[PDB]
């Protein structure tokens, strides 16, 4: 088979840089090679074919080149919108296969993050779980640290978080931390608080309720 | 318009059996190839099977040889994926894609695709619950509220905001696999803290594997 | 194995930009010196300096 | 139609006493769906029925 | 990096 190696493997850029990402053919494979990108919950999009070929209605910003098995994709004016995946594919034996992918994410300013938390439903209530949410809104850059606090203990292996991917508008990230109890559990104690540390905010900021207040 | 939409996918048990179709529209599937395509945490992006509906021919992965095979029915516009002896490394996104449309020598149409999920877990429909907007989800006059989507299992659900009207500021989270075996997520979304109250805000969740569509009206 | 290779990759304009490269040690180590090489036709010559026990480059390119 | 030596491929899978009655199917849809492949999936329909003994 | 199912991208 012929294997196709592609790097970086993840690559940051600020808007109107030009990028490089590239792809190494395990042997010669002419210049049967495809450029694909992904965007978030999207399918692969074909954008560059036969190694240096614009497909119909792509962005004239994306080229593509081939030197023996070295093959480049550049973007020359990176915009918001081309954050995703992308993947190079040869086709000139079977299998056709793939790349493992390149992550193309944007450079922009630092922005705190909005820091709210919700108190479990009282529906939940009734079915013996609790969960509590932490929800860190419209930040960059990704890295954050949240910290659970019930009457000031820390809370340790029972929260989970989920961070979206980089929103292609503003380029920010969102995160929710929730942490689970057990009705019981949660009925014992009053105060619960999510503590946030971002690069954005000159010191940690800490959200927090008492359990039964309105 | 050319389009191609696959379908079949789902939960099945180790060993089990499956098929997927894959309905071609805007052009004809005897003027190309047609790919199976599927993509996993554990292999990425990995061809499965292609055919060549003109002739019939068919070419397959060493991996899913003797165990998946590709058709194509050129009176339907559609191919198929049958899947045997399913596995664990099976679970993917399943896609379909022409080959060779236009003249064109790669793959320039996909479906949206189609999720399998090999598994002995069992079905079970989420409880949806509301994230009510409050003073601890409001700053700068703006409001956070919500709808956590909790207990599913498998992957995917949905959700929509007044019926696909709200888009703006809307976050879903990725779904994440609690240790119980099921999935969780939430969807949140900022609105004007002024509208609270007088705008109606309901998270339209729909789990297809389950059946269950929800309507959560969220309040104050 | 499977270390993360960090580069800041820093271009005569004095525009930023970082990268992540995968593998061994050694399989990342190759792959970022090759991607240096091959920004630098367009960037002009590039000085790799490695930080972190080799873990961290700063790649500039002198235009 | 099919020729005997397909003929002889499904009345195999057809026997077989350890696949449930998805599975049997499932393997004669393949036989049905891609004769070139016939050795193949009847390889792995033995296969199954061996491991579910 | 690794594909994620539920969201259909890399994740680092």
């Amino acid at each position: 088979d012929i294997q196709m190696t592609q790097s970086p493997i993840l690559l940051s850029a600020s808007v109107g840089d030009r990028v490089t990402i590239t792809c190494r053919a395990s042997q010669d494979v002419n210049t049967a090679v495809a450029w694909y990108q992904q965007r978030t919950n999207g399918s692969p999009r074909l954008l560059i074919y036969s190694a240096s070929f614009l497909y119909s209605g792509v962005p004239s910003r994306f080229s593509g080149s081939r030197s023996g098995t070295d093959f480049t994709l550049t973007i020359s004016s990176l915009q918001p919108e081309d954050i995703a995946d992308y993947y190079c594919q040869q086709h000139y034996t079977t299998p056709p296969t793939f790349g493992a992918g390149t992550k193309v994410e944007i450079k922009r300013t630092v922005a705190a993050p909005s820091v709210f938390i919700f108190p479990p439903s009282d529906e939940q209530l009734k079915s013996g779980t609790a969960s509590v949410v932490c929800l860190l809104n419209n930040f960059y850059p990704r890295e954050a640290k949240v910290q659970w606090k019930v009457d000031n203990a820390l809370q340790s292996g029972n929260s989970q978080e989920s961070v979206t991917e980089q929103d292609s508008k503003d380029s920010t990230y969102s995160l929710s931390s929730t942490l689970t109890l057990s009705k019981a559990d949660y009925e014992k104690h009053k105060v619960y608080a999510c503590e946030v540390t971002h690069q954005g905010l000159s010191s940690p900021v800490t959200k927090s309720f008492n359990r039964g207040e309105c | 318009e050319v389009q191609l939409v696959e379908s079949g996918g789902g939960l099945v048990q180790p060993g089990g059996s499956l098929r997927l179709s894959c309905a071609a529209s805007g052009f004809n599937i005897k003027d190309t190839y047609i790919h199976w395509v599927r993509q996993s945490p554990g292999k990425g992006l990995e061809w499965v099977a292609r055919i060549y509906p003109t002739n019939g021919y068919t070419r397959y992965a060493d991996s899913v040889k003797g165990r998946f095979t590709i058709s194509a029915d050129t009176s339907k516009n559609t191919a198929y994926l049958q899947m045997n002896s399913l596995r664990a490394e099976d679970t993917a996104i399943y896609y379909c894609s022409r080959w060779g449309g236009d003249g064109f020598y790669a793959m320039d149409y996909w479906g949206q695709g189609t999720l399998v999920t090999v598994s002995s877990a069992s079905t079970k429909g989420p409880s949806v619950f509301p994230l009510a907007p409050s003073s601890k989800s409001t700053s700068g006059g703006t409001a956070a509220l919500g709808c956590l989507v909790k207990d599913y299992f498998p992957e995917p659900v949905t959700v929509s905001w007044n019926s696909g009207a709200l888009t703006s500021g809307v976050h879903t989270f990725p779904a994440v696999l609690q240790s119980s075996g099921l999935y969780s997520l939430s969807s949140v979304v900022t609105v004007p803290s002024s509208s609270l109250g007088t705008q109606t805000y309901i998270c339209n969740v729909n789990h297809k594997p389950s059946n269950t569509k929800v309507d959560k009206k969220v309040e104050p | 194995s499977e270390v993360t290779i960090k580069v800041n990759l820093i271009f005569a304009d004095g525009k930023i930009q970082t990268a992540e490269f995968k593998g061994t040690f050694e399989e990342a180590t190759a792959e970022a010196y090759r991607y240096a090489a091959l920004l630098a036709k367009v960037n002009g010559e590039y000085t790799a300096d490695l930080e972190d026990g080799g873990n961290h480059m700063n790649i500039k390119f002198a235009g | 139609s099919y020729n005997k030596d397909q003929q002889s491929a499904f009345y195999e899978i057809l026997n077989m006493p350890n696949l449930n009655e998805a599975q049997r199917n499932g393997f004669i849809q393949s036989l049905k769906d891609d004769p070139s492949q016939s050795t193949n999936v009847l390889g792995e329909a033995k296969k199954l029925n061996e491991s579910q003994a | 990096c690794q594909f994620d199912l539920s969201t259909r991208r890399l994740k680092c």
